[PDB]
RNA sequence: UACGAAUUGAUCCGCAGAUAUCCGAAUGGGGCAACCCGUCAGGCCCCUGACACAUGAAUUUUCAUGAGCGAACGCGGGGAACUGAAACAUCUCAUUACCCGUAGGAGAAGAAAACAAGUGAUUCCCUCAGUAGUGGCGAGCGAACGGGGAU
RNA sequence: GGACACGAAUCCUGUGUGAAUGGCGGGGCCCAUCCCGUAAGGCUAAAUACUCCCGAGAGACCGAUAGUGAACCAGU
RNA sequence: ACCCUUGGUCAGGUUGAAGGUUAGGUAACACUAACUGGAGGACCGAAUCGGUAAGCGUUGAAAAGCUUUCGAAUGAACUG
RNA sequence: AGGGUUAGUCGGGGCCUAAGGAUAAGCCGAAUGGCGAUCCGAUGGAAGAACCGGUUAAUAUUCCGGUACUGAUA
RNA sequence: GGCUCCCAA
RNA sequence: ACUAUAGCUUUACAUUGUAUUGGAUACUAACUCGCGGGCGAGGACACUGUAUGGUGGGUAGUUU
């Protein structure tokens, strides 16, 4: 299960209202395009055309305790914009 | 005025990195001493 | 690791002592050299790094017996 | 150096006998060149036995 | 805070198991630690998951063993100087500090070619004793025999 | 040359030599008598040293500028 | 600081060496004339490297600077 | 606090070697170790291969539409 | 860029 | 200046042997070097270890 969660955002909504065969997933950072493609085919029973990926490092954050301050980090992830064949949706 | 510290990541890792420390016996001595003191950072390879 | 292969002799640590009894560290070195020997039993030639005392032992009891004794004593390797 | 003589040797006779020589003359010349062999106790016993079998 | 599990016995405690990513002696080859690149046998299907693929020593290519780390204590190889002697060189500090190698639950030592002027293997404690000695006979250093014990 | 309390009898050895088979060694230089022992092969428990760790306890020891650098976010 | 390997940079103007050609001159060289040519730890001067003199600053904008002036600027140059 | 970085063709790496570094066979050396020609090592060599137009609050030779090219594989 | 010239090659 | 000492250097022993009229000559087999993948040139010298005598502000510890 390399797919973590779908991307619900204004940019994804705009690109899906434009193209309607495009869907954005957030996946594990070490999964390459071929396995992302096979995984979405397994999880949704669709034929996939092309995959675009970009790596995000975690945001640095400031955890606040009673006394002072601690420096922490969010987890890294990989974005996967997925183009289905013309005719199918998710 | 040029100051003493002129950063270069390749030079930093070549001079003080984990593999360069592990290469010699005295570098392993330094690593053992830092582990015995209990340092959270062991080499310059730890920082990011 | 320059050690006589027959006797096991190695360099000793001692003192240079002057007339005013000043003492300075020094090394007594082994009279060591490489020599080629004819091994009769195997009919071969063997190069040994030996001392003059080892050469004396070889000339006393034969090269084959000296080699066997050194091997049993662990000097030869 | 105590040597059993194996072949004939000029200026030092006594073939098949016991002789004393300088260590270099015999470690560097005779034993390398086949004639003569160091007179260990075993070789002395064998030489004495060969002499008694000849006689 | 929610949402659930739990008398059909959760949670919790004791013992035994399963799984256990990557780096690191790191050992398939490299490398800027946590990464890059491979070969051979299979299985899937350009890409994947699961095998194997280091080196040295006993050993006869089957086999066990080793490497690295880590408190103090043990043994061994090298080995200072400041200081004291109211300077300083013999001497002292000291066979110390430190560096290096290597064990075990302890290690080392141990059964007289011994001490002595009768005792009877090692080890440790109390005495002998700051004595005998030693020493620019200065500063200093400093036993053993015998006796009493632990074993 | 070194270690032995010892700054040259005992023990060790870099260099060069080198026996004996009752003999040999020791008793503080060297000789003789006397006494003691039997080198150049090996193994061996106990009584002795120490605490990273585990368990059970204690103190005419400290009480937050004290006591560990660190009672807390500490080798931060 | 020095060295090793591998890269990069240097507006514009001036001067006019070796050499070449064509004339005269020689027995032949020599030797004069014009044009050409474009050398140099050469000249003037930006970038750049350096730091002469003065002024300012001296709990400074700065633990060594700023302004004006000044040296070098195809080299024993500067620089990654 | 939420969102944002999209590549067969851009850059890098995968390939190659320099200085230098680590090593093999060997050499040296109380120990720890020091040397020593294949490997590593860019600041150099080789790199196969386009574009005009649109388009976000924030990306674009990477997304969209047209025109292409280049390497493997059946 | 060929090309010319030069030596420090 | 005093005392040492790295280095250099002399001889003896070891490495290290054989013959001839001893200390010279000669020999080759220790030992060293070159070429090719044995041959040539040397040679008991040279080199190195132990001991010994010189030299030693190159270096060190000190005194004045
Ligand atoms: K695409
Ligand atoms: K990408
Ligand atoms: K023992
Ligand atoms: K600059
Ligand atoms: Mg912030
Ligand atoms: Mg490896
Ligand atoms: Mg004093
Ligand atoms: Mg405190
Ligand atoms: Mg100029
Ligand atoms: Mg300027
Ligand atoms: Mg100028
Ligand atoms: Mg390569
Ligand atoms: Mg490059
Ligand atoms: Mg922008
Ligand atoms: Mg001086
Ligand atoms: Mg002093
Ligand atoms: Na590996």
């Amino acid at each position: 299960g390399i797919i973590i969660k779908p991307i619900i955002s204004e940019k994804m909504t705009a690109v899906t209202e434009k193209m309607s065969e495009r869907y954005g997933f957030r996946v594990s950072p070490n999964a390459n395009k071929i396995e992302i493609k096979k995984a979405v085919e397994a999880m949704y029973n669709v034929k996939v055309e092309d995959v675009n990926t970009m790596r995000y490092d975690g945001k640095r954050k400031n955890r606040y305790t009673k006394s002072g301050l601690i420096r922490g980090k969010e987890a890294s992830f990989k974005k996967a914009i997925v183009t289905l064949k013309k005719g199918e949706t998710i | 005025m040029k100051r003493t510290y002129q950063p270069s990541n390749r030079k930093r890792l070549n001079k003080h990195g984990f593999r360069s420390r592990m290469a010699t016996a005295n570098g392993r001595r330094v690593l053992a001493a830092r582990r015995a003191k209990g340092r959270a950072k062991l080499t310059v390879s730890d920082e990011f | 690791s320059k050690i006589c292969q027959i006797t096991g002799k190695k360099a000793m640590v001692g003192n240079n002592v002057s007339h005013s009894k000043r003492r300075t560290k020094r090394v007594f070195d082994v009279n060591l050299f490489r020599k080629k020997f004819y091994w009769v039993e195997q009919d071969c030639w063997v190069v040994l790094r030996i001392s003059a005392a080892g050469l004396r032992l070889i000339n006393k009891i034969g090269l084959d017996a000296a080699i066997k004794r050194a091997a049993e004593k662990g000097f030869l390797n | 150096m105590q040597v059993i003589l194996k072949e004939d040797v000029v200026n030092l006779g006594y073939k098949d006998d016991i002789v004393t020589v300088k260590d270099g003359y015999g470690r560097n010349f005779l034993i390398p060149q086949g004639k003569a062999v160091i007179a260990s106790e075993s070789a002395k016993k064998v030489l004495a036995e060969n002499l008694r079998q000849r006689a």
